[PDB]
């Protein structure tokens, strides 16, 4: 009832990083204090990893195991998006704004930052896990998805958007927001196919998979709250991301059709802010007159 | 915002559920009183303004010392005496921005409207004070408007040349493909529109001195045509324009029409090079029987005859070129060729489409040559010879290019003044000065056909907003007898005024007594078909003008054969792009495009209704697509039977209609005598 | 060497479906006889098929085996191209030309065919046989992978273009030439990275590889001519069509960096118709010797 | 595949760990005993094949009229009389597939080597029986060998042109860049290569008569010059190869050269044109001293001086350029130019360097004009008026344009006959006779230059393999000392034979009298220096032959002094690309590419081992790009001091180095008077 108006959602979104001019970024990039650009490039780098992964293998992965054309077209259109166009236009940003050993030192800190290399192996790891013709490998790596899409970027998503909400890095925050509108959508579509497959089981079956789904939230949870502290500290925002990241926490349970998790609480309102002819042949009759 | 433009835009604001046309008027004076009269250089006196101007080298000193300061001082005053008044703001908005005289910083306003006109006066005049004078009140009424180039050239040193429609003949030779792309070089660089015929010139695949498979075709011809015309841009001031010409029986004609292509190639398309296709009426005959036609190899054609396969007829050539062993050909279907050219005019509006024996049974100099190609506006179509351009230090034989002279009456204000003698007169005199003056040194035979032929184009416009004043619709058979008597009258009065020139000279144009003027055929159709009004409303329409009848159209054919004919060719029907707007008139005969047209200039929006447009009228302007092609063609067809060269005939074509309505309206122009069709303009 | 090129080539050449009006086909599809409609529409089904295979599975698993983020993307995007927008552009030419019973029958016959079955199996045989971390197998399946893009495909391809240079189909005709234009560029650079392979080979395994891909396109190619006159001689283009097959035949090759394998020949007119060196400053003292 | 391919193929499968070179003989004898001899067409005698020639508008019957037919029979005879047999196959190979004569259909073989060379020599000699039989024995020998275009089209009626490079001056004008335009075309379509000089043309945004900003610049006559060389491309058989040079201070020298970015937009790129760049000595100091340069605009300096910014010299007139207010300059940094000219040229191999004082430091024709510009291989370095070419019907004022006859000696076979003088004398009138026949009648400026420069260029080839052969290193001080003394020899006796000429015609080339031959300045370093080998080897190598002293050198002197020089440029060294494989040769004076080059002709690939390569000289034979190509740069100045024009110095460079590294050797070849750099080729 829905894959039709998903593919065409998704294909008309359609977009590349370089319809967006980035030099105009320049100067309020260059105002930033060292702590502001260190937390920016590293937020970025973060986000360019998750893309990467959800591109080379979570998409595609998903893709092959579900069941239906038009099904893997939508999957196949997501995960182009993902590594040709998401991961991508992060290295457009950075080669805008950054010296090469600047970029060369960050992605370095990508493979040596811990909670990064845990949020990767535990993601990569239940995509790798699914058996063919094994539904129940399927859903588990779908709520894995889903937590990528809907949950674990936002420990990311916050900076740029507090950026554009003060009318900072307005350009970059432009490809920031087209990337979130994608995620937005990828979220529900994987979510749906999730409780597909949840919606199949027995009452004790469905049971045991709300369990996977709480325990491998709450373990993510924990992880993303060290890494938030470590990135968002310098910059005197961790308080502020955490509450975002909990907010969209229950976006995610609630695209697998599950009830929220945590209490609401007052986002920072910066944040919000930042939100040929037809052609007949020669009769002839039309020869005369 | 400015004040004028604020005053513009209010039209579209409606009140009462009407648009607000009078507010016009009122953003012509903010136009005025805001922006003409505080950027306007003005000066103690007259004398002081020409001393200055000559001085600072704005004007030239030749044609100003023709006559005493106080003659040019009386001509000027006989401009002023007028008071005209611009009655739409885009009127004086396109003079004092495309026409008025500025300073070399381009920040003021050195001449008015009538200083202008008298300007171009006393230019066409050539030293009578009188003359000057009548010209002022020909311009000053708006009866006759000189070209653009003409009206913005006349009198100043720093200036182009006074024509700018151009056709070159190319000679099979690489001689002459050098020659002729220095002379379009030449000709851009004067600031004229350049239209060149490949026909001559070999297809792709033939022999150069005896080897095979060597020639590059028309289409490597057309590229350094176009990289020519690019180079050649008016000192980087309008992108350059030119033209190339094909017979529809050359080879080269789908390559030709592939460089119209959007998925051609960057070795393939032309860009700034408009194409035209020209259309023996065999071909025609071919695709309407559904016979397979054949695209001839020049070169070929040229050996075996000692001719160019466009320089005889192929009506009689056709059958013994097919059946030449001798003769390489290619099979082709014709149907699939028109519909090939319909599609690339619904595509791009190209290629010009000329119905070559359209031109040549009613053209007058066919023991000259035939008309085998036209200008880049597609109105120009004249005989041309093709000149011979040897090898350095060996003598050239010079042909016959054709650059005819533009210059539009406007039938509103001719109509209603009841002067179409006096002003097809006066243009015709101002055409032939123009020509006369002409002098062009690096397009010889430009040149010696502008000496030669002394042939001119006096062009129309206006029709369509004198016929919806009037109450008369465009595709009304009204409106086509008031085209047949007007025109029929502007015929008479032009040969009348080349045979008088003739007479006074004493000498007319070069090979006329070849010409029908001389045997009297071209007047048959005069002193047997009576053309006056058969509706009582267009016989009201003339009421104070006298209609030539057939014994005045017997009395000229006489006088013709007893003193000559001075003018090759007289009329040709121009677009008139700007200088429709500067005269408050609609473009040339066409119909209206829009109503009220919307235009950006700068980061600023403005609005210009048709002339005389208002509620009761509205109904009457109506607009172009919303027409039917066929009764456009029936009008433009009407008015060809009285101009001796063509009509510039732009299609105006609905989104909806296909490329089997476009290949009928272009067949039943055919079929209707249509002698060019300019444009497929797809709304 | 070349990654980044084929990315920006591939993503500049985006379209889509909806782009093309179809409807005006049916203005010269009415007048073709039997067995050009017929002929038609088993090539149109051929096509169809092979390239179902391609975006199911010959793309996806060349980018699943190849190594490099960026070859990842750019193999991503031309999978979502076979899955997102080729697999439409052939369902919307069926639509548009024939009854919904009459493309259950076609599609029910061309399954079925001895010629398009050998050939659409031979080369997911070798899809199948790729051994994750052996690239002597990855190798085999890109041969396999360019043979369809750059020579399979057009024994079919020669059909929409014959029309397409006379006037016919012409809406069908532009989306064939679309989709060509796409294959071509997938089967230079899936070739490029077979090249890199074969490269890294000793002499002895670059003549075992050499035999593999010539005995692998002579029974391809023996097929072909089979496949050919099955569709063809109804219509009387079998002789121009198989010197079409031999010309790809060697710029799939030539793709492949082997040498060209037919003598050289004209083609149907009809169907043409249709068709950094490291910047160092200078230091001073380099003025003076 | 064929027998000859497979044995050509058989030198790559090594035995016993060697290369299997002497197969590559057994190919030759099969392919002619296979394919050359079968395809090759006999007659009953002599008198048949020429008369069968002759009619069927293969021969020039003029050039074979002035012998009776027992000389032509007695001139074959000596061809044959020598049994010259080709050493490798592609040799051979590439004579009859490049240079040997077929049939009207290329189905059978007319012309054996001997054929073409009896047909050449009786072209030299002009009705001398006893010089053609000199040039035959002179040709059979493998001596001397005429360019390309005179051995391939001597005596042929379908042929081109005999001269190879054609250098033209373009004013700053319309019709100057017009009929540079149509002079390439001419000059391309007879088969020879152009090279413009666009330094005279203003830069972009120059005035247009007072509209300022309206200059296409040099990069809109460079696209111009590009569709020109594209549409005239020797009927489709070679590519239009054209070459554009700019002096570096040109305004333009930075568009110039983002022609040839591979980055450059398609209204920019050029594709087809070769691309030079003039760098006078003021250049290389502004960018040693880190000095900010000026680039200039060339009309400003024109309006000012009333000479033309490339007609005087930079070095003394820089600082008054910029100092001038009435100049217009823009500022760039020298250093970073290099490095753009050194990345361009590590990307394509563009721009050619012409290091301008060092080419006129020793010119010795600087009163008649200093050298502005190289040819398209840029070795020719000849003085150049500009021409004024006016509009039409007004005379136009032809200025030089630089054209010279191209011919090589072949130094291992010169040496091993120990005859460099009869050699040199004998190529010099057969380079003489070529300029002599040699009338364009399209290019009036060449025609004049040809006429009164008298210029020849005389190469020479396989020096390289001369000196593997005889277990010389090209970079060793004795290769140096043995091109020193060789090239020595070549400048004396071609300037014996210029001036023996001079003698027996009692005419010199125009204006001599103010040249440095006739000062005597020429000869100084002549009659002051020795240039006798230093090294007992080389001295031995030139045992048999007299090695000129300083006595000799002063000898010589006086005679000129006394009788004149018949020719203002006498030496040249072409790359000789293609005719080096006939004369089993190495390519110019430059080091060999590869000792086995591979091949692929048709379906087939061949291999083509270096002369003489063996397993004793091997590494004698060193790879160019392996090669320092600082040492190179000094063996190409210790031949360039001999040489009056340029040398053809391709810089061979391995893909490790950087953009410095190209502009270290750029400079060393600046500083060590290398006069023109041609092409930077990365392995
Ligand atoms: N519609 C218009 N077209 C042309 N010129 C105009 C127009 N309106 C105003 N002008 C110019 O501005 C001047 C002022 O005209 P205005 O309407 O104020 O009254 P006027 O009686 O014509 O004035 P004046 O004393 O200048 O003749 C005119 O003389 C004329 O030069
Ligand atoms: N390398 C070669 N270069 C030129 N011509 C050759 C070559 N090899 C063979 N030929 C030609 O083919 C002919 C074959 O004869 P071949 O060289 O085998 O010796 P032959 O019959 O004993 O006579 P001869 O050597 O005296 O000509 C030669 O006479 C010559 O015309
Ligand atoms: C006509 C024309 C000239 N030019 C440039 C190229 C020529 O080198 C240069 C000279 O043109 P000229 O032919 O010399 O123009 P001109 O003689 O009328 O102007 P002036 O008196 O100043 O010499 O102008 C263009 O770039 N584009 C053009 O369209
Ligand atoms: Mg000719
Ligand atoms: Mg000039
Ligand atoms: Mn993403
Ligand atoms: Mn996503
Ligand atoms: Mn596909
Ligand atoms: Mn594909």
């Amino acid at each position: 009832d829905f894959t039709q108006m998903f593919y065409n959602q998704n294909v008309k979104q359609f977009w590349l990083p370089e319809e967006i001019a980035l030099n105009g970024d320049l100067l309020t990039w260059k105002y930033l204090g060292k702590n502001e650009q260190d937390t920016y490039m590293k937020v970025l780098a973060g986000l360019t990893l998750l893309d990467t992964e959800q591109g080379n293998t979570g998409m595609p992965i998903v893709a092959e195991h579900v069941d239906g054309h038009q099904r893997k077209a939508v999957l196949n259109f997501m995960a182009m998006m993902e590594n040709a166009v998401h991961a991508k236009s992060y290295s457009n940003i950075f080669m805008t704004l950054a010296p090469t050993e600047t970029i060369n030192e960050v992605f370095e800190w990508v493979k040596q930052n811990k909670y990064l290399q845990k949020k990767a192996q535990m993601i990569v790891g239940l995509y790798k896990a699914i058996q063919k013709d094994d539904e129940i490998s399927l859903f588990k790596a779908m709520v894995a998805s889903v937590y990528l899409e809907s949950f674990l970027f936002y420990s990311g998503f916050y900076y740029p958007l507090y950026f554009y909400g003060q009318g900072k890095l307005m350009q970059s925050g432009e490809i920031i927001n087209l990337i979130l509108r994608d995620e937005a959508i990828h979220g529900v579509y994987v979510g749906l196919l999730a409780q597909e497959i949840y919606n199949k089981q027995t009452e004790e079956k469905k049971a045991e998979l709300r369990e996977f789904a709480i325990d491998l939230l709450n373990q993510l949870y924990e992880n993303e709250l060290e890494y938030t502290e470590d990135l968002y500290d310098q910059v005197g925002l961790s308080h502020d991301v955490k509450k975002f990241i909990r907010y969209n926490a229950n976006k995610a349970l609630m695209n697998l059709g599950f009830d929220p998790y945590f209490e609401e609480e007052d986002i920072n309102p910066i944040v919000l802010n930042g939100l040929k002819a037809t052609v007949e042949p020669l009769k002839d009759d039309d020869f005369y007159f | 915002v400015p004040k004028w433009i604020q005053l513009n835009n209010e039209i579209m604001i409606q009140k009462d559920g009407k648009f607000q046309f009078d507010k016009d008027k009122e953003a012509v004076h903010s136009y005025f009183v805001d922006y003409i009269n505080q950027n306007t250089v003005f000066f103690h006196n007259l004398k002081e303004k020409l001393d200055y101007l000559v001085e600072n080298q704005y004007y030239e000193e030749e044609f100003l010392s023709l006559y005493s300061f106080e003659d040019i001082k009386e001509v000027f005053k006989t401009a002023y005496a007028k008071k005209f008044r611009f009655p739409s703001f885009m009127s004086a908005f396109k003079f004092y921005n495309d026409y008025a005289l500025k300073t070399n910083d381009k920040k003021k306003i050195l001449e008015r409207y009538e200083d202008r006109i008298s300007i171009v006066a006393l230019f066409f005049a050539n030293g009578d004070t009188e003359k000057a004078k009548e010209y002022v009140n020909l311009m000053i009424n708006q009866e006759y408007q000189p070209s653009t180039p003409t009206f913005l050239n006349a009198g100043r040193k720093r200036r182009g040349e006074l024509v700018s429609c151009f056709l070159l003949e190319v000679n099979d030779s690489l001689n002459d493909i050098s020659r002729a792309i220095d002379i379009s070089m030449q000709l851009s660089k004067l600031g004229g529109g350049v239209s060149l015929n490949l026909s001559k010139l070999r297809a792709k695949g033939e022999a150069i001195k005896d080897v095979e498979n060597a020639t590059k075709g028309v289409v490597g011809v057309m590229k350094l045509l176009d990289n020519a015309f690019r180079y050649a841009d008016q000192m980087g001031q309008r992108q350059g324009s030119g033209a190339a010409y094909l017979n529809i029986f050359h080879r080269d004609i789908n390559d030709f029409l592939d460089t119209k292509k959007i998925s051609a190639d960057e070795d393939v398309r032309v860009k700034t090079l408009s194409i035209g296709v020209v259309i023996p009426d065999k071909f025609v005959e071919l695709a309407r029987e559904d016979k397979a036609a054949y695209v001839f190899y020049p070169h070929t054609i040229y050996k075996e005859y000692g001719q160019h396969m466009d320089e005889m007829d192929m009506n009689e050539m056709y059958d013994k070129f097919v059946d030449n062993p001798r003769v390489k050909k290619e099979k082709i279907n014709p149907r699939k060729l028109l519909e090939k050219l319909a599609m690339l005019r619904s595509e791009s509006g190209y290629p010009y489409i000329m119905f070559q024996d359209n031109v040549n049974k009613v053209h007058a100099n066919n023991h000259i040559s035939k008309v085998k190609f036209s200008n880049l506006c597609s109105e120009v179509l004249q005989a041309s010879q093709v000149s011979s351009y040897t090898d350095y230090d060996e003598e050239d034989e010079i042909g016959l290019d054709i650059s005819c002279n533009l210059g539009s009456l406007n039938i509103l204000n001719v109509m209603e003044h009841k002067s179409i003698e006096k002003t097809v007169k006066l243009a015709t005199d101002s055409l032939t000065h123009v020509s006369e003056t002409t002098d062009i040194r690096n397009a010889p035979a430009v040149r010696r056909a502008n000496k030669a032929m002394k042939s001119i184009g006096l062009g129309a416009m206006n029709l369509h907003g004198y016929l919806a004043q009037n109450g008369i619709a465009y595709e009304s058979p009204e409106a086509r007898d008031f085209a047949n008597t007007f025109f029929m009258m502007v015929n008479f009065y032009s040969i009348q005024r080349s045979a008088e020139i003739a007479k006074e000279k004493g000498e007319t144009f070069d090979q006329y007594e070849g010409s029908t003027y001389a045997t009297g055929e071209y007047f048959d159709k005069y002193v047997s078909t009576d053309f006056s009004p058969k509706y009582e409303k267009i016989a009201n329409l003339f009421e104070g003008m006298h209609i030539p009848t057939t014994e005045d159209w017997k009395k000229l054919k006489a006088f013709v054969a007893e003193h000559g004919m001075y003018h090759s060719y007289r009329l040709c029907i121009a677009p008139t792009g700007s200088i429709s707007y500067v005269q408050s008139s609609t473009a040339s005969v066409m119909p209206i495009m829009e109503r009220i047209e919307e235009r950006t200039y700068g980061n600023s929006k403005t609005y210009y209704p048709m002339p005389g447009l208002a509620s009761n009228n509205w109904f009457f302007y109506k607009e172009a697509y919303d027409m039917d092609m066929f009764k456009v063609v029936d009008m433009i067809a009407t008015i060809q039977q009285h101009i001796d060269q063509g009509i510039s005939f732009t299609l105006f074509l609905k989104d909806t209609m296909t490329t089997r309505d476009l290949n009928r309206i272009d067949l039943y122009a055919h079929h209707r005598g249509i002698k060019t069709i300019y444009y497929a303009r797809t709304k």
